[PDB]
RNA sequence: AAUUUGAAACAAUACAGAGAUGAUCAGCGGUUCCCCUGCAUAAGGAGAACCGUUUUACAAAGAGAUUUGUUUU
């Protein structure tokens, strides 16, 4: 069995970080961090104002349990004439889901405060493997105002979109929608005719190999008359959709069709990055700009929320938004290649996160990266005594 | 492709005309990939090997073969 | 560096700034920067040397292209 | 690179300048970027009339077009 | 403090009138739109002036556009009418 | 590294009647077709202006044009933001040396 | 036995606070105090003699100027480093 | 993108700063527009077949379409890219005399 | 080891931290290299980069080979 000592790495990390309360209203991250360094080696510091604004809250990852231990050691000390408190940060974390796809760091904290809550820290996952993760860790200053936070905020609406606000605690995880395609339960059954487009005619032909929990046919595909159709069929165990590929380059009908296990998302959008990546073509290189560098937490929504707000693109105006970590950058995909060329000649030297960014093509971009990563004869006299 | 045509010209006979209209006419026994020569057995218009810098190359004639 | 402590010991002298070209400019030294480009104040332009005829007398800042520039030198005359 | 100033490590070489000028003199010593070290240097201007002396000097890499033995 | 580089300075002067002293004894007067750190720049409204020598009389003439792109590389001089 | 700035602009300019007058005195009337990194050109359906007197293409429809051999770009006024210019041109300096 | 090597940019460091003559590409020179180089062989040369040289006769060398002070003299035409200077 | 693809294996008109043309066929080029080219001649006996153009000497690249039509001969003769005028300086103390 | 089209990637986006990943940004075989545990040597530790090899549904069409100090006179 694989076990929980995901328990075991919460442990550690509350164990290993602490909450310093009534820091000074003029006291700063910097300054945190050299009344602290002589405790241990610190991984990060975080800094809050408090409700009224009168003091400051810390947030200090420490590298090992000694370190917070020591930190500990400074509760009850005067700082300036603040006397403040080092207790373990516990039972203090949320996890917050399904926030609108455009909400930033702010706006969570500007959420939090709404309901007069301090937000100590808020933490986004990195984009790196998936560019739709959506989710985030912050941390309070009390375990009430956890209590609170998941009383007010979990289902709360914003901008249509029902809020997810739980306490944390990974183990209570829930089932995604997707799960079926990420169990690889879900086949993707390929070109099909407009004939042969119907469910019951598919449950008769693929039942066999399993009980089918659900089958989707995209839309759109008989009404534009297409050649090839697709279908997708999720199995409710992965025994059956593996046995059911065996229809694969089999005769269905009087057409020839695929059959496999459907592929994720994330793994798809990144083959279409290295495909891009290694292109030499131009028709299509010359109509996407890149822009960089970039954060890895950084998503699309944000990136074509920047382009609405700040630069007044209009919406159809962008063909689609893909993330480059490898090169800590973004490529945008525009509808033609002057438009691009134009946003190119706008955004560079921009500011996007309150950082200067710059633009131009892909090899731009890379190049950026891997860049980041006396008397004459006294003179002969000497020499010509050597000789 | 064309220097690559030099890589492969090794042991040719060639004319340079350089910058300076001066010529040179000698065997081609080295190139770099950045144009620069070392050519066997050389008319300067008698030297035995030379040395050209390829940023001073007007162009050289090769052998119709 | 004894390039860089001497661009930063040089901005607001006099100085002459001689192209490729040949021609000889002469006036305050506004800005330079680590390509030698040189914005100058009350410029006169004369070919080679201060004594010869008078080619510009130059009322506002002149901007000299670095890639032009063959010495740049204190005046003290 | 393609040539190994080392086998004209101590001879009288002829080298001819991008501006026009030429220059012999015995190699004394070299690197990468074909800097050179020239003893008992002659500069030439364009015949022998066009002729002066220089002793101990350094040429310039960059300026060099062509080498050759003298 | 700090330090206007003559790129920076010369930013200073954009969308209004400048003289620009060219190689092969030409000067062209114009409003600069735009230019680089080599030197290119885009000049509305410009008037070029070529300036020759007739044995010992000095002569000129003038050619003037609405739009012209100028390599930096022919470029001598900037300043301002 | 930097420059950027006129290769976006002539980007903009493709499908654009131009002339390009060149460091030889020879003026070409053309259509963009297309531009690299370093501002080379490739000019469609040709032909010299100002005169013919310089007849050496008359049988040349598209030219290759190598960017350091190009003197001057003639644009229209119709063909060109100047806000964009200005604006963008600000922001470049600002980045080529920092 | 084998006598060590002399390296060009060494022959330049051991130049500074010594007299050098720069001569350029075009027959032009400039004598006086190498204070330091760069890179790129900047040099920074103080109360420099600047000379146009004639080809035939050395005397009828022209002086185009005496500096005073320090100048940066780019090292984009420089062809010729002598060091101690003239003769 | 603007390469010299398009221009393979069909004959071309070259003009070098030198202010020369010449015809040729282009074989092959670099990133330096290094042109390798052979049945070259000017415009006009050959002078050969097979040479090696350094791109830094290259000013121009035409495309042309069937060799003949064309000859000429009585043209002012074109110039060289450079702009070494001569005494560019007595030329600006005579704009300076004349602005006086 | 390439591109374009048939060709529709559905299923309400989100649904558990660099605590993330399918060569998705990998595993394995090798080469070289930046420091430590240390007098040495020698376990082992923190690994980086290049080169072999292990993965990819179907069709058709046309065919990308450009390959990682010459362009600021």
């Amino acid at each position: 069995t694989s076990k929980k000592a995901n328990e075991a790495l919460t442990r550690n990390r509350e164990l290993t970080t602490v909450l310093v309360k009534n820091l000074p209203k003029s006291y700063n991250q910097n300054k945190v961090y050299k009344y602290f360094k002589h405790c241990g080696p610190i991984i990060h510091v975080d800094v809050a104002d408090s409700l009224k604004k009168n003091f400051r809250f810390a947030r200090i990852e420490f590298a090992r349990y000694d370190g917070a231990l020591a930190a500990i050691t400074k509760t009850h000390k005067v700082v300036g004439q603040n006397e403040i408190i080092v207790s373990h940060l516990t039972e203090c974390t949320l996890w917050m889901t399904n926030f609108p796809p455009s909400y930033t760091q702010r706006n969570i904290r500007d959420l939090l405060q709404d309901i007069n809550v301090v937000a100590l820290s808020i933490r986004l996952p990195s984009l790196r493997f998936n560019t739709s993760r959506r989710f985030a860790y912050i941390d309070v200053t009390s375990k009430e105002d956890a209590r609170y936070c998941v009383e007010k905020l979990n289902g709360l609406k914003i901008e249509g979109y029902t809020l997810v606000t739980k306490v944390s605690n990974p183990l209570e995880k829930s089932k995604r929608t997707d799960s079926a395609t990420l169990e690889g339960r879900e086949i993707m059954i390929r070109n099909l005719s407009t004939e042969l487009l119907d469910e019951n005619l598919l449950r008769e032909s693929f039942e066999g190999f399993g009980s089918i929990e659900k089958i989707n046919i995209p839309a759109g595909q008989k009404e534009h008359s297409f050649n090839n159709c697709c279908a997708f069929m999720v199995f409710e165990n992965k025994d059956s959709a593996e046995r059911a590929l065996q229809m694969n380059r089999s005769l269905l009908g009087n057409r020839e069709i695929s059959v496999s296990l459907a592929d994720k998302k994330p793994f798809l959008e990144r083959n279409e990055v290295k495909r891009l990546l290694a292109s030499r073509n131009s028709k299509e290189l010359e109509t996407l700009i890149c822009l960089f560098p970039l954060s890895d937490k950084v998503s699309p929504s944000l990136i074509c929320q920047f382009l609405q707000e700040e630069i007044h693109i209009n919406e159809k105006d962008i063909r689609k938004i893909l993330l480059v970590s490898d090169f800590n950058g973004a490529i945008i995909i525009f509808r033609d290649s002057k438009f691009a060329a134009k946003m190119l000649m706008i955004l560079n030297g921009s500011q996007f996160q309150g950082k200067v960014i710059r633009s131009g093509t892909i090899n731009d971009m890379k190049r950026y990266y891997n860049n980041q990563q006396m008397s004459n004869d006294d003179f002969r006299k000497m020499f010509l005594g050597e000789l | 492709l064309p220097l690559y045509l030099l890589t492969n010209a090794k042991g040719q006979q060639m004319q340079i005309e350089l910058k300076n209209g001066e010529i040179i006419q000698g065997i081609l026994t080295n190139v770099d990939n950045w144009m620069n020569l070392t050519l066997s057995n050389v008319t300067e218009y008698k030297l035995n090997e030379i040395y050209i810098r390829g940023t001073f190359i007007k162009f050289i004639k090769l052998q119709d073969n | 560096s004894v390039t860089t402590e001497f661009l930063s010991d040089i901005i607001g002298k006099t100085v002459n700034v001689k192209l490729a070209s040949g021609l000889l400019y002469s006036g305050r030294l506004e800005s330079i920067d680590g390509f030698m480009n040189v914005a100058l104040s009350s410029a006169t332009e004369h070919y080679e040397s201060n004594n010869n005829k008078l080619l510009n007398k130059f009322n506002s800042d002149v901007f000299l292209r670095g890639t032009q520039v063959m010495y740049i030198s204190e005046q003290k005359i | 690179a393609i040539l190994d100033l080392a086998k004209y490590k101590d001879s009288k070489i002829r080298v001819k300048l991008m501006g026009g000028k030429l220059v012999i003199g015995v190699l004394k010593g070299y690197d990468q970027l074909m800097n050179l070290v020239l003893d008992d240097t002659v500069e030439y201007m364009s015949i022998s009339k066009n002729a002066r002396k220089l002793g101990l000097t350094v040429i310039r890499g960059t300026i060099l077009v062509s080498l050759s033995s003298a | 403090g700090s330090m206007e580089t003559p790129l920076d300075l010369l930013k200073l002067n954009l969308d209004e009138r400048v003289y620009i002293k060219l190689r092969g004894a030409r000067t062209l007067v114009g409003t600069l739109q735009a230019f680089d750190s080599h030197c290119n720049i885009v000049l509305s409204d410009a008037v070029e002036t070529i300036y020759q020598l007739n044995n010992e009389e000095l002569s000129e003439s003038e050619r003037r556009c609405e739009m012209v792109f100028i390599r930096g590389d022919t470029v001598t001089l900037i300043s301002t009418p | 590294m930097g420059s950027m700035l006129f290769f976006s602009f002539f980007k903009t300019l493709v499908d654009q009647e131009v002339v390009v007058e060149l460091k030889n005195d020879i003026e070409i009337k053309g259509t963009l077709q297309s531009v690299d990194q370093f501002l080379n050109l490739k000019l469609d359906n040709i032909s010299c202006t100002d005169e013919k007197k310089y007849p050496h293409l008359g049988s040349v429809r598209n030219i290759f044009i190598r960017g350091s051999t190009v003197r001057y770009v003639y644009l229209n006024k119709n063909m060109v933001d100047t806000n964009l210019l200005q604006d963008a041109t600000r922001r470049e300096v600002m980045t080529e040396r920092k | 036995m084998s006598l060590p090597e002399i390296l060009p940019l060494e022959v330049i460091d051991k130049t500074i606070n010594q007299k050098v003559l720069i001569v350029l590409q075009s027959n032009r020179e400039f004598e006086g105090t190498l204070v330091g180089f760069d890179d790129f062989v900047n040099v920074i040369l103080e109360d420099a003699v600047e000379w146009l040289i004639d080809p035939e006769d050395e005397s009828r060398n022209e002086k185009v100027m005496q500096h005073h002070g320090r100048m940066l003299l780019s090292g984009n035409n420089i062809a010729i480093l002598v060091p101690g200077g003239k003769k | 993108s603007a390469t010299l693809k398009d221009y393979l294996n069909k004959r071309v008109v070259i003009i070098k700063v030198d202010g020369e043309c010449l015809i040729a066929s282009l074989n092959g080029f670099d990133k330096n527009t290094n042109l390798f080219i052979t049945n070259v001649f000017n415009r006009k006996e050959f002078i050969c077949k097979a040479q090696l153009l350094r791109g830094s000497e290259i000013a121009l690249v035409g495309l042309i379409d069937a060799l003949a039509p064309i000859d000429e001969k009585k043209v002012p003769m074109l110039k060289d890219t450079k702009n070494k005028i001569e005494n560019e300086h007595v030329i600006w103390e005579k704009v300076y005399e004349s602005k006086t």
